[PDB]
């Protein structure tokens, strides 16, 4: 019947998915038995024995959540003062996801906002006077595309952009975060996201940069904020949508990236974890399955004949499962996992992995796993720059007829 | 001087030492957006801060405010760069910094400005006669973060501090054998020392594995290392490994086992192995098993392996 729909999470066999510790215990063990415990009370709360309820995405709730996160904040947010850009793009991208429209009004003002975040050497601020910085700096160029009108492009100062992006460039192909700062692969992603979408990109300017991300892919699979390091979604995603963009997936093995990031699919929740043996976290339903729209690509360019024409290579069912049942505030907002308190940075990237989980899209086949009610549809977000396809070519349509500043 | 909890604090609107100096509000636009409510304390600091940067003072109390301004809110790098800049400018004694680093990171461990800032201060002094002992409890803490490895693979790297790290290894593996974040380091360590061309290193790699394996059957990582150490080469270039692994198969086994048989299978068929057709039937068959009861969270993927195998062989 149309009111009842069976859940992977909930069949009888899915108890056997629980942790078997081999009667030996450490810290890994306990906190991954503590998460469970709780998430089995959280899936048979949905479950009535044989009547099993359609899930509920709360989009009013997190709408209005969204909605008042845009124009004001409690001091509990002096924490993020310093990346103000990214509140802006979290609450954009999700209302975007919820297909809620944006006043103009509204636009206009994150607009000037943005400008004011703008440093006359390129690049944003995490807030008005501040240094430029590639984190707000992408976050910014990612937020005026989703609003996507000729005054949010126009914003963007390309020729001081290209400039900062060359300021922050190392000689061995990486980038710096800002100026005096730090490297990692979050840089590459940050500037190959902006630089391609506001269409600055040079031939120097990524020079050696493909065969630097590669060698942060380590042993396990994935890929680590810099050579040596544990392989961690976050810079996993970072490193991989950074390639995609330069047409240089290949100089990493896809194979045993593929292998890792399925293996970071926790088998009893459902969701993802960001590093063997960690904790899953409702955020990582877009840094690692996010991997595997970016690998069919990469595959299917490659020719692969064995690559699936209507799915993901992860369990879509049971990351909606778990996206659904545990990751909904219910006052709004979504988050990491039960227990945990509601922030935008889960709710955007909870509902990006949630879109990801109900779009397959390869070629001219559309394949859609819509769990729950029909309602519960979001729009789908593109796997590289994580806002709407639409928005995307929008923007590099636009930017594509300006010149490469300079040349 | 005074901490921003002091009893005695006083708001720099109204200390007398910089009463000469306008503060600096800051300019959201008339409609403002993701506007912070920041408490009186919080913006006085910054009003302040954004006074002596706007300014470039290159002075003892404005290095004293960037204190002040980074208890407030760590995570603010501009307020970081401009106290490295003024570390320079006024000559500061750079020991005294790295025992306020030392503080501060204690207090915040997951903020990647207070470990940047303390890796310039080791560059800066050419030291880092305090780091391995340092984030040794750090990870005392949080046997997992981040940045402590990384910060702790920098050093040891730069400053080639190679010696003592595998011992370090071992006892954190004694600890927790499931922690991720030591079996990376052992890599670290081994690829950048001896490296695993070395049969004899190999070897005792290896068997230090699989006993590791058998202890806790069901630890992903160790399963992880044991593929690692062994995949540039190919896994189908050690055949005894196959019969072990068989053996364990009806007791030790897991999920972890059946896939770790269909890598080697799939080397093996990638190699022109004898009896081709055998291993590729053996191979699909774990597949089936794979994505329709011991490991179904991974079933697409399984799905694929097993297309993929009967696309190539
Ligand atoms: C939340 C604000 C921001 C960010 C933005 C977008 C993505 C982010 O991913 C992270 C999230 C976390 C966080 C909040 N601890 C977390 C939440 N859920 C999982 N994790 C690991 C930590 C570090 C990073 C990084 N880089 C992090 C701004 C940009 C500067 C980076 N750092 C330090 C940040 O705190
Ligand atoms: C564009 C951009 C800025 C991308 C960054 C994405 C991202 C999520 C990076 C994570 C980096 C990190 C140091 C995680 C460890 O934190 P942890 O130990 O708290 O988390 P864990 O236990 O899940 O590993
Ligand atoms: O996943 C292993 C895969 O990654 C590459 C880089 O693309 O190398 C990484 O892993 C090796 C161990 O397998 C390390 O020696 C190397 O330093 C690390 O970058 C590929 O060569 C390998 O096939
Ligand atoms: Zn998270």
């Amino acid at each position: 019947p149309v009111w009842s729909e069976p859940l992977y999470s909930l069949r009888p066999e899915h108890a056997r998915e629980r942790l078997q510790d081999d009667s030996v215990e450490t810290v890994t063990s306990i906190e991954q038995a503590k998460v469970e415990e709780k998430i089995q009370e959280v899936f048979s709360s949905y479950k009535f024995n044989h009547l099993v309820p359609r899930l509920v995405l709360q989009r009013e709730k997190h709408f209005h959540y969204l909605k008042r996160g845009l124009r004001q904040l409690t001091d509990a947010y002096e924490c993020l003062d310093a990346s103000r850009p990214w509140l802006c793009y979290w609450i954009l991208h999700s209302l975007e996801l919820l297909d809620e429209p944006i006043p103009q009004i509204v636009a206009t003002d994150v607009c000037q906002f943005l400008e004011l975040c703008q440093s006359p050497e390129g690049g944003f601020g995490g807030g008005p006077g501040q240094y430029p910085h590639l984190a707000p700096t992408y976050a910014a160029v990612n937020a005026l595309c989703i609003i996507g009108t000729e005054e949010a492009y126009d914003i963007i100062n390309r020729e001081k952009l290209l400039q900062y992006l060359y300021s922050l460039k190392q000689p061995d192909g990486s980038f710096l975060m800002h100026v005096g700062g730090e490297v990692d692969v979050r840089s590459a992603y940050c500037a190959a996201s902006v630089a391609s979408l506001t269409n600055i990109i040079t031939p120097d300017l990524f020079e050696g940069t493909a065969e630097w991300i590669a060698r942060c892919q380590n042993w396990e699979g994935g890929i680590g904020g810099v050579p040596g390091m544990e392989a961690h979604g976050g810079y996993t995603f970072c490193g991989l949508a950074a390639l995609v963009i330069l047409k240089r997936e290949r100089s990493l093995n896809l194979k045993s990236l593929l292998q890792w990031v399925t293996s970071r699919q926790m088998r009893f929740e459902g969701g993802f974890q960001g590093r063997c043996n960690k904790l899953v976290d409702g955020c990582y339903s877009f840094w690692q399955a996010g991997l595997l729209p970016l690998l069919h690509r990469a595959l299917h360019a490659q020719g692969d004949p064995a690559l699936s024409m209507s799915h993901w290579m992860f369990h879509q069912q049971a990351l909606q499962e778990y996206i659904l049942m545990c990751c909904q505030c219910p006052a709004g907002g979504l988050l990491d996992k039960p227990g945990k308190s509601r922030d935008f940075y889960h709710t955007c990237y909870c509902l990006s992995g949630l879109s990801i989980a109900q779009h397959f899209g390869s070629g001219a086949m559309l394949h859609d796993v819509v769990l729950g009610v029909p309602e519960n549809a979001l729009q789908p977000t593109h796997p590289v720059y994580n806002i709407g396809p639409d928005k995307v070519i929008q923007a590099t349509t636009y930017f594509l007829q300006k010149p490469v500043p300079g040349f | 001087f005074v901490s921003l909890d002091s009893p005695s604090y006083v708001l720099y609107r109204d200390r007398a030492e910089w009463a000469d100096i306008d503060p600096v509000p800051q300019n959201d636009g008339p409609n403002p957006v993701v506007q912070i409510i920041y408490s009186d304390k919080f913006r006085d600091v910054y009003d302040y801060f954004r006074a002596v940067l706007q300014r470039d003072e290159r002075s003892e109390r404005a290095f004293k405010l960037t204190r002040d301004a980074i208890e407030l809110n760590a995570a603010n790098y501009t307020v970081w760069h401009f106290r490295r800049v003024l570390l320079k400018s006024l000559q500061k004694d750079l020991h005294e910094e790295m025992n306020y680093i030392t503080a501060i990171i204690e207090e915040q461990p997951k903020n990647y400005q207070v470990w940047h800032h303390r890796r310039v201060l080791v560059e800066w002094l050419r030291d880092p006669s305090q780091e391995l002992e340092f984030i040794a409890d750090i990870l005392n803490q949080d046997a997992k973060n981040y940045h402590a490895w990384q910060h702790r693979q920098w050093v040891i790297q730069e400053f080639k501090l190679w010696d003592n790290e595998l011992q370090y290894v071992d006892q954190l593996l004694k600890e927790d054998v499931r922690n991720n974040s030591v079996w990376n380091q052992r890599y670290f360590v081994i690829s950048n020392t001896t490296g695993y061309n070395d049969r004899a290193v190999l070897e005792r790699e290896v068997q230090y594995t699989l006993e590791m394996i058998k202890l806790v059957p069901h630890n992903e990582s160790a399963w992880n290392y044991l593929k690692g150490i062994l995949q540039d080469r190919g896994l189908s270039k050690y055949p005894n490994l196959l019969n072990q692994l068989l053996d364990l198969q009806p007791s030790h086994s897991s999920p972890y086992l059946i896939a770790f048989l269909v890598d080697i299978y799939e080397d093996m068929l990638e190699n022109q192995c004898d009896n081709k057709e055998d291993i590729l039937n053996k191979a699909l068959e774990l597949c089936e098993i794979l994505a329709k009861e011991k490991d179904t969270i991974r079933k697409e993927y399984w799905r694929y392996i097993g297309r993929s195998l009967q696309s190539k062989h």
